[PDB]
């Protein structure tokens, strides 16, 4: 994209967060004002600040000084710096620039402020049921649970080959144990399911990748 | 100042998405306004802006052929029209009052006051009850797949609500077909598999359907 932001980031309370907004090479960061927004769950984004340079910037009203902007010329990136991290700072942080008659947004970075021990995900993968197959359908169900922070990436494979078509994945949400869970689905035809040696659901969470495999 | 987006939550593909933003404690004529949307689990996208004073507009070039943004100073509103919608137009839609400040004689605009946002779903699907399939299994995980229903929501219980421990029901996905699917799972002792009967109870009020599926090893 024009603006590239890391999908997620985590840091401890009282520490500092450095959120990057990398502009593609056609857009020299030195020429652009970078706008930042903070979005908390089920709530609209909140204007934090904009930064062009030390002599050209403005803080949003009600936004504390611990939120500040900066730039990394060598990385061609706008930066949102957050000092003295509090649990309330946990949010989706969006960067934006203006160019040629349109606003452009980054993908947003989900910042977690660590409030419990990290935990690798447990993965359970269900093959298509006999009943579903007999109804001329096939669905693989990958259930992911017990992980923290609540950011994972899900990849499906047919044999050893990646598969993107027919994939739907839910946003992770907390269960009763205060840890996150999510679900992913792979839609197939009964013949696709029966003609392959195996299918796999592969889940990445920080430094770990957990993969389960089913076969017809 | 308060902004409240209003409009149909469901639009059929190729049809027109219409939304109104009611503004209170402020005047339309004295500010700039913008529409912004956010597809489920995705980032933001600026749709377009309108000047409350001149009525002139500025639309996102990638959305040019779809967008109409107008104002109604009479009722202190401003509206969004998106023609010929597709699945890409499924999103939470925000109406926004723009902020404006002069820094070194340069005009800086930002998104100042936001409405709560409204979800608009694009689907050709009509009301349809779910198909429920068993997810057959120390401890053992079993569940039921609640597939191809419309619209939301459904609720799931186990053994008529007598089983709650270890029960986890996941959020629904919107498939490319325009129908929803979700799954519920429960973790039970393996030794109970041959003695205990496990049934998931699925309730879909919009179609007045309840489906009970016995899940067996």
């Amino acid at each position: 994209p024009v603006l590239t932001q890391p999908t997620s980031l985590s840091a401890s309370p009282g520490a500092s967060a450095r959120l990057s907004c990398t502009l593609s090479s056609g857009f020299t960061v030195g020429r652009y004002s970078i706008f930042w927004y903070q979005q908390k769950p089920g709530s609209p984004p909140r204007y934090l600040l904009y930064y062009f340079s030390d002599s050209s910037q403005h803080q949003g009203s009600g936004v504390p000084s611990r939120f500040s902007g900066s730039k990394d010329a060598s990385a061609n990136a706008g930066l949102l710096l957050i000092s003295g991290l509090q649990s309330e700072d946990e949010a989706d942080y969006h960067c934006a620039i203006w160019h040629s008659g349109a606003w452009v947004f980054g993908g947003g970075t989900r910042l977690t402020v660590l409030g419990q021990p990290k935990a690798a995900p447990s993965v359970t993968l269900f093959p298509p049921s006999s009943e579903e197959l007999q109804a001329n359908k096939a669905t693989l169900v990958c259930l992911i649970s017990d992980f923290y922070p609540g950011a994972v990436t899900v990849a499906w494979k047919a044999d050893s080959s990646p598969v993107k078509a027919g994939v739907e994945t839910t946003t992770p949400s907390k269960q009763s144990n205060n840890k996150y869970a999510a679900s992913s689905y792979l839609s197939l035809t009964p013949e696709q399911w029966k003609s392959h040696r195996s299918y796999s659901c592969q889940v990445t969470h920080e430094g770990s990748t957990v993969e389960k495999t089913v076969a017809p | 100042v308060q902004l409240v987006e209003s409009g149909p939550g469901l639009v059929k593909p190729s049809e027109t998405l219409s939304l109104t933003c009611a503004v209170s404690g402020g005047s339309i004529s004295t500010n700039d306004w913008s529409w912004i949307r956010q597809p489920p689990g995705k980032g933001l996208e600026w749709i377009g802006g309108i000047s409350g004073s001149s009525g002139d507009t500025d639309y996102n070039p990638a959305l040019k052929s779809q967008v109409t943004i107008s104002t109604d100073t009479s009722k202190n509103q401003f509206s969004l029209k998106l023609t010929s919608v597709t699945a890409a137009d499924t999103a939470v839609y925000y109406c926004v009052r723009e902020g404006i400040v002069l820094v070194n004689l340069a005009v800086k605009n930002w998104f100042d006051v936001w409405g709560p946002g409204v979800l608009v779903t694009v689907s050709s699907a009509s009301t349809k009850g779910p198909s429920v399939f068993p997810l057959a299994p120390g401890t053992a995980a079993l569940g039921c797949l609640v597939k191809d229903y419309f619209p939301e929501p459904v609720t799931v219980s186990w053994n008529s609500g007598a089983l709650t421990s270890g029960v986890h029901t996941f959020p629904a996905v919107l498939q490319s077909s325009g129908l929803y699917s979700l799954s519920s799972v429960v973790t039970v002792p393996s030794s109970s598999l041959g003695t205990q009967t496990y049934i998931c109870n699925v309730n879909h009020k919009p179609s007045n359907t309840k489906v009970d599926k016995r899940v067996e090893p």
